[PDB]
């Protein structure tokens, strides 16, 4: 599922600016 | 037509009557744009509580005014790094931003000053914690609760862009939620005066623009982008562009295809496929309708935007707040000492601050 992928992913977490 | 003439002249009325506020609270940033607050406190009239959040500059700390008792967050900027890391245009930027805006949505810089080592701006402290945090744990947000946050955030855009302010880095992370449940918008590092274009890569990988990753001279339009992309997030719970790596986040950002799930009504993928429109000459807020073409969206249709500005409006949630110094809605984070110098370091640099 796209969850699953979001999961999958590992960018679940706080992001930060490309700075 | 799609209104008869008492809805048609009430709506005129009102994109008129926000051209007049418009104009005046131009005029008010102009003068503080201008003429800069400085020096308006010092480190020795605050209690050190707790941290509330860290950058690669510093810290965000939770201190407490000793001669009120009132509570402050206090964003702590250690010279020599922001030095380091080539940021005294931006830290310098973000204090003037700061001080000469006013709106209910933007936080509140309560005072600044600075010492041998640190730069130090006291900002309201908003107790509810990150948008993010309660987007993770709630999963996503139902479609009213997320038009609550996103008509906020409207305003807000509508207020800066008319002082020629891009934001540019629109997130969860940057969106905290205070005692009402209403939005503040924090951290404007990377906030630029740009009345045409801009060329700097900035932001963060899944809210960027197209023509931000494609090299592009850009403007305000990346704005609405970021809107487009936040609104999908706390809509679905996760973002539209996604991927292990940031060059395929890129890749997929650029395509002109964006997928919704199934549960999104249809006037919510309309508004995000006019918001996440590759094609500038096609995406809402940069048409010759501007902001209006998003604020009268069929998505918007029970949107008070009076009443959301005046904050009048029951917020879906209010977040826990057992009382003045609450500190449960944010995360615990290592505490260090914060140590004075008899360096004066980097006085030329900071004079402006
Ligand atoms: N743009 C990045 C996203 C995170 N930010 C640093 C950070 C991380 C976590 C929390 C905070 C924070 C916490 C409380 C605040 C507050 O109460 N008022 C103003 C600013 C605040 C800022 C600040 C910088
Ligand atoms: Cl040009």
């Amino acid at each position: 599922t796209t969850y699953a992928d979001f999961i999958a992913s590992g960018r679940t977490g706080r992001r930060n600016a490309i700075h | 037509g799609h209104m008869g003439n008492a809805a048609a002249a009430k709506k005129g009325s009102e994109q008129e009557s926000v051209k007049e506020f418009l104009a005046k609270a131009k005029e008010e940033f102009l003068k503080k744009w201008e003429s800069p607050s400085q020096n308006t406190a010092q480190l020795d009239h605050f209690d050190r509580i707790k941290t509330l959040g860290t950058g690669s500059f510093g810290r965000v700390m939770l201190v407490k005014h000793k001669e009120t008792g009132n509570h402050y967050a206090m964003k702590i900027l250690d010279k020599q790094k922001v030095v380091k890391l080539k940021q005294i245009e931006h830290t310098l930027n973000e204090k003037r931003i700061l001080q000469a805006v006013n709106f209910p949505f933007l936080v509140k810089l309560e005072f600044s000053f600075k010492d041998n080592s640190n730069l130090y701006m006291v900002m309201e402290y908003v107790p509810g914690g990150e948008m993010f945090s309660h987007l993770r744990r709630i999963g996503r947000f139902s479609e009213p609760h997320a038009r609550f946050y996103a008509a906020q955030i409207v305003l807000t855009f509508e207020y800066l862009h008319s002082l020629d302010l891009i934001y540019r880095d629109l997130k969860p992370e940057n969106l905290l939620i205070d005692q009402q449940g209403y939005i503040q918008v924090t951290d404007f590092g990377f906030a630029k005066r740009v009345k045409g274009r801009t060329w700097t890569l900035c932001g963060t990988p899944e809210y960027l623009a197209p023509e931000i990753i494609l090299s592009k001279g850009y403007n305000k339009a990346v704005d609405w982008w970021a809107l487009g992309v936040l609104i999908y997030e706390m809509a679905a719970g996760y973002p539209p562009f996604f991927a292990d790596q940031p060059i395929q986040i890129y890749e997929k950002i650029v395509s002109g295809k964006v997928r919704f799930p199934s549960h999104f009504s249809s006037d919510l993928k309309d508004l995000l496929r006019n918001l996440l429109q590759v094609d500038l000459t096609k995406r809402f807020g940069n048409l010759k309708n501007g902001v209006n073409d998003i604020k009268n969206h069929k998505w918007f249709a029970t949107t008070d935007w009076i009443a959301i500005y005046q904050r009048k409006v029951e917020a879906p949630f209010i977040p826990k707040f057992k009382g003045p110094g609450d500190t449960s809605n944010f995360d615990d984070y290592e505490e260090e000492e914060i140590r004075v110098s008899i360096n004066e370091k980097c006085g030329k640099e900071f004079t402006e601050f």
